[PDB]
Protein backbone atom coordinates (compact mmCIF):
# COMPACT_ATOMS: atom_id res chain seq x y z
CA UNK A 1 0.00 0.00 0.00
CA UNK A 2 1.21 3.41 -1.25
CA UNK A 3 1.80 5.71 2.41
CA UNK A 4 -2.15 6.78 2.65
CA UNK A 5 -3.22 5.56 -0.77
CA UNK A 6 -2.91 2.70 -3.13
CA UNK A 7 0.27 1.29 -4.32
CA UNK A 8 2.14 3.31 -6.95
CA UNK A 9 2.24 1.28 -10.49
CA UNK A 10 3.97 -1.56 -11.19
CA UNK A 11 6.60 -1.78 -14.12
CA UNK A 12 7.70 -5.29 -15.08
CA UNK A 13 10.32 -6.39 -17.48
CA UNK A 14 11.11 -10.17 -18.63
CA UNK A 15 13.48 -11.14 -20.67
CA UNK A 16 12.94 -14.88 -22.59
CA UNK A 17 10.50 -16.55 -21.48
CA UNK A 18 10.95 -19.27 -23.35
CA UNK A 19 13.80 -20.61 -21.67
CA UNK A 20 11.27 -21.30 -19.15
CA UNK A 21 10.02 -23.42 -21.04
CA UNK A 22 12.97 -24.72 -22.26
CA UNK A 23 14.54 -25.01 -18.64
CA UNK A 24 11.32 -27.27 -17.65
CA UNK A 25 12.48 -29.33 -21.43
CA UNK A 26 15.80 -30.09 -19.96
CA UNK A 27 14.63 -32.46 -17.68
CA UNK A 28 11.36 -33.08 -18.33
CA UNK A 29 11.91 -36.90 -18.84
CA UNK A 30 14.42 -37.10 -16.67
CA UNK A 31 11.17 -36.97 -14.50
CA UNK A 32 10.27 -40.01 -15.78
CA UNK A 33 7.72 -38.28 -17.50
CA UNK A 34 6.83 -39.49 -21.59
CA UNK A 35 7.43 -37.39 -24.39
CA UNK A 36 4.84 -34.80 -24.92
CA UNK A 37 3.49 -34.75 -28.67
CA UNK A 38 6.99 -32.88 -29.57
CA UNK A 39 10.05 -33.31 -26.68
CA UNK A 40 7.73 -31.23 -24.76
CA UNK A 41 6.79 -31.81 -21.43
CA UNK A 42 2.72 -32.76 -20.82
CA UNK A 43 2.39 -30.48 -18.42
CA UNK A 44 3.85 -27.76 -20.40
CA UNK A 45 0.21 -25.34 -20.16
CA UNK A 46 -0.16 -26.10 -16.48
CA UNK A 47 3.23 -24.71 -15.28
CA UNK A 48 2.41 -21.83 -18.04
CA UNK A 49 -0.48 -20.61 -16.90
CA UNK A 50 0.58 -20.33 -13.09
CA UNK A 51 3.18 -18.27 -13.96
CA UNK A 52 0.94 -16.25 -16.24
CA UNK A 53 -1.80 -15.72 -13.87
CA UNK A 54 0.90 -14.01 -11.24
CA UNK A 55 0.95 -11.09 -13.70
CA UNK A 56 -2.78 -9.79 -13.44
CA UNK A 57 -3.16 -6.17 -12.21
CA UNK A 58 -5.48 -6.18 -8.97
CA UNK A 59 -8.15 -3.92 -7.09
CA UNK A 60 -4.81 -2.61 -5.37
CA UNK A 61 -1.96 -1.81 -7.52
CA UNK A 62 -1.31 -2.12 -11.05
CA UNK A 63 1.51 -4.53 -13.14
CA UNK A 64 2.54 -3.56 -16.50
CA UNK A 65 3.74 -6.98 -17.97
CA UNK A 66 6.70 -6.93 -20.93
CA UNK A 67 7.50 -9.86 -22.19
CA UNK A 68 10.21 -10.93 -25.43
CA UNK A 69 9.94 -14.37 -26.68
CA UNK A 70 12.00 -16.15 -28.47
CA UNK A 71 10.46 -17.83 -31.99
CA UNK A 72 11.95 -21.46 -32.14
CA UNK A 73 12.76 -21.92 -35.92
CA UNK A 74 10.75 -18.58 -36.42
CA UNK A 75 7.87 -21.14 -36.11
CA UNK A 76 4.98 -19.06 -34.85
CA UNK A 77 2.86 -22.28 -34.59
CA UNK A 78 5.43 -24.81 -32.51
CA UNK A 79 3.66 -25.68 -28.80
CA UNK A 80 5.64 -22.84 -26.80
CA UNK A 81 4.33 -19.73 -28.84
CA UNK A 82 0.99 -21.13 -29.42
CA UNK A 83 0.44 -21.59 -26.23
CA UNK A 84 2.16 -18.57 -24.63
CA UNK A 85 0.40 -16.87 -27.35
CA UNK A 86 -3.56 -16.19 -25.58
CA UNK A 87 -2.19 -14.76 -22.48
CA UNK A 88 -1.40 -11.00 -23.96
CA UNK A 89 -3.64 -8.48 -24.71
CA UNK A 90 -1.22 -7.02 -27.16
CA UNK A 91 0.46 -8.86 -29.97
CA UNK A 92 3.69 -8.06 -31.37
CA UNK A 93 5.28 -10.23 -33.86
CA UNK A 94 8.62 -9.76 -36.15
CA UNK A 95 9.68 -10.85 -39.72
CA UNK A 96 13.28 -11.89 -40.25
CA UNK A 97 12.69 -11.11 -44.03
CA UNK A 98 11.29 -7.76 -43.17
CA UNK A 99 14.82 -7.46 -41.02
CA UNK A 100 16.38 -8.65 -43.93
CA UNK A 101 14.78 -5.72 -46.07
CA UNK A 102 16.69 -3.51 -43.98
CA UNK A 103 13.98 -1.94 -41.87
CA UNK A 104 13.81 -0.75 -38.14
CA UNK A 105 11.87 -1.97 -35.96
CA UNK A 106 10.75 -4.69 -37.96
CA UNK A 107 7.22 -5.29 -37.02
CA UNK A 108 5.12 -7.33 -39.14
CA UNK A 109 1.63 -4.49 -40.33
CA UNK A 110 -0.04 -7.10 -39.92
CA UNK A 111 -0.19 -9.82 -37.22
CA UNK A 112 0.47 -7.42 -34.66
CA UNK A 113 -2.72 -6.62 -32.92
CA UNK A 114 -4.07 -5.20 -29.46
CA UNK A 115 -7.07 -5.56 -27.80
CA UNK A 116 -7.46 -1.54 -27.28
CA UNK B 1 4.24 4.75 -117.87
CA UNK B 2 7.74 5.79 -119.22
CA UNK B 3 8.86 4.69 -122.76
CA UNK B 4 10.55 1.51 -120.41
CA UNK B 5 8.70 1.06 -117.49
CA UNK B 6 5.39 1.33 -116.68
CA UNK B 7 3.15 0.44 -113.59
CA UNK B 8 -0.40 1.09 -111.79
CA UNK B 9 -0.45 2.14 -107.87
CA UNK B 10 -2.94 -0.16 -107.38
CA UNK B 11 -6.08 1.04 -104.86
CA UNK B 12 -7.08 -2.72 -104.80
CA UNK B 13 -6.86 -4.88 -107.91
CA UNK B 14 -6.86 -8.49 -108.50
CA UNK B 15 -5.52 -10.99 -110.75
CA UNK B 16 -9.15 -11.66 -112.18
CA UNK B 17 -11.19 -12.10 -115.14
CA UNK B 18 -14.59 -10.39 -113.66
CA UNK B 19 -15.80 -8.64 -110.83
CA UNK B 20 -17.57 -12.04 -110.54
CA UNK B 21 -13.81 -13.36 -108.73
CA UNK B 22 -15.29 -11.10 -105.94
CA UNK B 23 -16.28 -14.28 -105.10
CA UNK B 24 -12.46 -15.24 -104.51
CA UNK B 25 -11.27 -12.28 -102.67
CA UNK B 26 -13.60 -12.68 -99.77
CA UNK B 27 -12.08 -16.40 -99.30
CA UNK B 28 -8.45 -14.91 -98.46
CA UNK B 29 -10.09 -12.46 -96.39
CA UNK B 30 -12.15 -15.00 -94.22
CA UNK B 31 -9.49 -17.01 -94.25
CA UNK B 32 -7.33 -14.11 -92.31
CA UNK B 33 -10.44 -13.62 -90.31
CA UNK B 34 -9.88 -17.03 -89.02
CA UNK B 35 -7.06 -16.53 -88.44
CA UNK B 36 -7.39 -13.27 -86.53
CA UNK B 37 -10.11 -15.59 -84.44
CA UNK B 38 -7.63 -18.06 -83.95
CA UNK B 39 -4.90 -15.76 -81.93
CA UNK B 40 -7.30 -15.00 -79.81
CA UNK B 41 -8.62 -18.37 -79.32
CA UNK B 42 -5.27 -19.52 -78.09
CA UNK B 43 -3.83 -16.45 -76.62
CA UNK B 44 -6.63 -15.75 -73.78
CA UNK B 45 -7.06 -19.25 -73.54
CA UNK B 46 -3.17 -20.55 -73.20
CA UNK B 47 -1.72 -17.24 -71.52
CA UNK B 48 -4.29 -16.42 -69.21
CA UNK B 49 -5.64 -19.38 -68.45
CA UNK B 50 -2.29 -21.33 -67.28
CA UNK B 51 -0.80 -17.98 -65.87
CA UNK B 52 -4.30 -17.66 -63.99
CA UNK B 53 -3.65 -20.73 -61.96
CA UNK B 54 -0.24 -20.36 -61.49
CA UNK B 55 -0.10 -17.99 -58.75
CA UNK B 56 -3.47 -18.99 -57.75
CA UNK B 57 -3.13 -21.34 -54.81
CA UNK B 58 0.51 -20.43 -54.13
CA UNK B 59 0.66 -18.99 -50.47
CA UNK B 60 -0.50 -21.76 -48.23
CA UNK B 61 2.70 -23.35 -49.54
CA UNK B 62 4.79 -20.25 -48.95
CA UNK B 63 3.21 -19.58 -45.02
CA UNK B 64 3.54 -23.38 -44.30
CA UNK B 65 7.38 -23.49 -45.14
CA UNK B 66 9.11 -24.56 -42.14
CA UNK B 67 6.48 -26.37 -40.45
CA UNK B 68 7.67 -28.67 -37.23
CA UNK B 69 4.32 -30.27 -37.28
Amino acid sequence: KDENGKGRDVLLFVDNIYRYTLAGTEVSALLGRMPSAVGYQPTLAEEMGVLQERITSTKSGSITSIQAVYVPADDLTDPSPATTFAHLDATVVLSRDIASSGIYPAIDPLDSTSRQ
Amino acid sequence: VQPHVVTVLADTAIRADNLDEAAILEARKNAEQLLANQKSDLDSAAALAALAETAAQLETIRKIKNRAQ
